[PDB]
């Protein structure tokens, strides 16, 4: 029944995070115990034999096989190469029946997406980075999948919408800001969702005496903003265009593809996997010329 | 039937009657004024052939927007 607290702002401002100590320990142990361990890695010479490899062109043959073992355990359970492949012919993108191996052609896109996350959105994911495990956590479906439902659904802030500001940056009313109180309710609903997605409260990113202030806010607010821009790219360019690839059992009632949100990576924790650093161990997924000064072992 | 005024005091009945007719007329006028087909203050001059029909969809307008430009 003890409560852990973390101070995140100045003395006396009550910018604090509170956790039920028992509840947090069970959540944390529930991550530790399943956390999948990595293979060791090794450094051969020699030219690449692959017949139909289009993304992983740039890694050694040993690093490639090491990556496939990781992908199996992170998405399908360990050694489950049959989840993606016609195991008699790994280069195939179709079954013997000619029907396409939809998971393999999705997984090729998910590699490009992961490289794009780890490369272009380092202002968000920094040197923790993401792997397939971050979303999938050992299962084919991540958490927090969402579909079209209503026009005013706030999760469209992570796809095709842009503005969320409502506060005036001046004393007097002006034509610059004609925001409705209903729009402030909409931002408030959106912000509760982000708070729950991380398991934090509003004071993690704001001094609530002025929500619009960046100077009074913790630096996490700047990281959070880059998370919005990242999700828009992830949803608009990688997840949403996979609509013709999935079986109709995966699609939404509008026939749209499942889309991601903050909770998909974070799963109610302030960092994904409480900050477990795995991307550093898998250069196939860096999308980056060095990871924290460790250079990419390219061929 | 005039004996209704022996059991009920007409002083009290007429206030309740006036109030009931008042709320009923006001409800119906406000209902119509909010409809598409019978918004007579905006569209009263349209002919019946060009007045709205079938506009029963429960979200005809955008729910969320800025206020109109403030001038
Ligand atoms: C586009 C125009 C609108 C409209 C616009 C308005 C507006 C605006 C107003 C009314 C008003 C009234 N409307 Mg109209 N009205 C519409 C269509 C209807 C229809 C229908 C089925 O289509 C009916 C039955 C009515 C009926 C009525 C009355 C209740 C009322 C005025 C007379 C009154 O109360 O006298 C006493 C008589 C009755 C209640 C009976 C009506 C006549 C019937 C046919 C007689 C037979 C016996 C009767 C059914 C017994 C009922 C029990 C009662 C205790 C008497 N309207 C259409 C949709 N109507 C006015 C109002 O609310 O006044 C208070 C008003 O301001
Ligand atoms: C699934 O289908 C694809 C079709 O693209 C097959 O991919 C082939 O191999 C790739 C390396 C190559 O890049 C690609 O262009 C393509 O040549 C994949 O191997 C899977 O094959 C099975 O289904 C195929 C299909 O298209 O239905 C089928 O191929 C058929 O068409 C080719 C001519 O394009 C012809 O040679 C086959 O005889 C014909 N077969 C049938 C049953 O219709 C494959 O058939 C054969 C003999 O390979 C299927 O694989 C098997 C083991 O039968
Ligand atoms: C999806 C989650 C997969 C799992 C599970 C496994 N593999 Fe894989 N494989 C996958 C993709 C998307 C690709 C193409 C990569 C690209 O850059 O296009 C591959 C490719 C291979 C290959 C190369 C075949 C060739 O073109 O010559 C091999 C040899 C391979 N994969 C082996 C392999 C093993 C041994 C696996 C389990 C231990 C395994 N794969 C799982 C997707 C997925
Ligand atoms: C969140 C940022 C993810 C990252 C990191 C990875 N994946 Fe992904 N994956 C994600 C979503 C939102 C979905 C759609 C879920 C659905 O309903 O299908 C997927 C889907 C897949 C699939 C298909 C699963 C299935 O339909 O059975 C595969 C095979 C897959 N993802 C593979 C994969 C790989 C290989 C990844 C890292 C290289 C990877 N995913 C990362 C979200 C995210
Ligand atoms: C980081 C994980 C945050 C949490 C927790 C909360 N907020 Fe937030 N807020 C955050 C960002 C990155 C932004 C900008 C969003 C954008 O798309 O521009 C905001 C913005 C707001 C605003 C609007 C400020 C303005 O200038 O009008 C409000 C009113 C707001 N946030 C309120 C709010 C509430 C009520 C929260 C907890 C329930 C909350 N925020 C948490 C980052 C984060
Ligand atoms: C995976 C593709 C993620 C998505 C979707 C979101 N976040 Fe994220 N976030 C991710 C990682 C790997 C990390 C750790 C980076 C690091 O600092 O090492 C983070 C971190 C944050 C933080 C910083 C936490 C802190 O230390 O204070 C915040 C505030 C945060 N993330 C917010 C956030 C929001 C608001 C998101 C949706 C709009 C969101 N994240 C999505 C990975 C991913």
């Amino acid at each position: 029944a003890a409560t852990d607290t973390v101070q995140v702002g100045y003395r006396g401002t009550a910018m604090e995070q509170n956790y039920d100590h028992g509840d947090l320990k069970t959540k944390f142990a529930q991550v530790k115990l399943p956390q999948s361990p990595p293979p060791a890695g090794e450094s051969p010479p020699g030219p690449l034999p692959w017949k139909n490899v289009q993304v992983l062109n740039d890694i050694s043959i040993a690093e490639f096989n090491r990556t496939m073992i990781a992908m199996s355990t992170w998405v399908a359970g360990t050694g489950n190469c049959a989840y993606c492949h016609n195991v008699a012919a790994f280069q195939d993108d179709t079954l013997p029946n000619g029907k396409p191996l939809y998971t393999k052609i999705v997984a090729r896109r998910m590699l490009q997406m992961t490289r794009n996350i780890n490369g272009n959105y380092s202002q968000h994911v920094k040197n923790t980075g993401v792997t397939c495990y971050t979303c999938h956590m050992g299962k084919p479906l991540p958490n927090g999948l969402w579909f079209y439902s209503s026009q005013t659904d706030y999760l469209r802030h992570y796809l095709d919408r842009d503005g969320a500001r409502v506060i005036t940056q001046g004393v007097a009313p002006s034509n610059a800001n004609r925001s409705s109180t209903k729009q402030a309710e909409w931002t408030y609903a959106l912000m509760i969702s982000q708070s729950r997605s991380l398991g934090v409260n509003c004071t993690y990113c704001h001094n609530t005496r002025q929500f619009a202030s960046w100077r009074e806010a913790p630096p996490a607010r700047v990281t959070a903003y880059h998370g919005i821009l990242m999700l828009r790219d992830v949803n608009q360019n990688y997840l949403a265009p996979l609509q013709p690839v999935y079986p109709a059992v995966r699609l939404g009632a509008m026939g749209d593809a499942p889309k991601a949100q903050c909770v998909t990576c974070h799963n109610g924790a302030y960092k994904p996997l409480y900050g477990a650093q795995m991307a550093k161990d898998f250069p196939a997924m860096w999308g980056r010329a060095d990871w924290n000064g460790v250079p990419f072992p390219g061929i | 039937m005039h004996r209704i005024w022996l059991m009920y005091d007409p002083r009290r009945v007429m206030v309740a009657l006036v109030g009931f007719l008042a709320v009923l007329a006001l409800v119906i006028h406000f209902v119509l004024l909010s409809s598409q087909r019978y918004s007579w203050i905006e569209n009263g001059t349209l002919g019946a052939d060009q007045a709205p029909v079938g506009a029963s969809a429960p979200a005809a307008a955008a729910e969320m927007s800025p206020l109109p430009p403030g001038r």
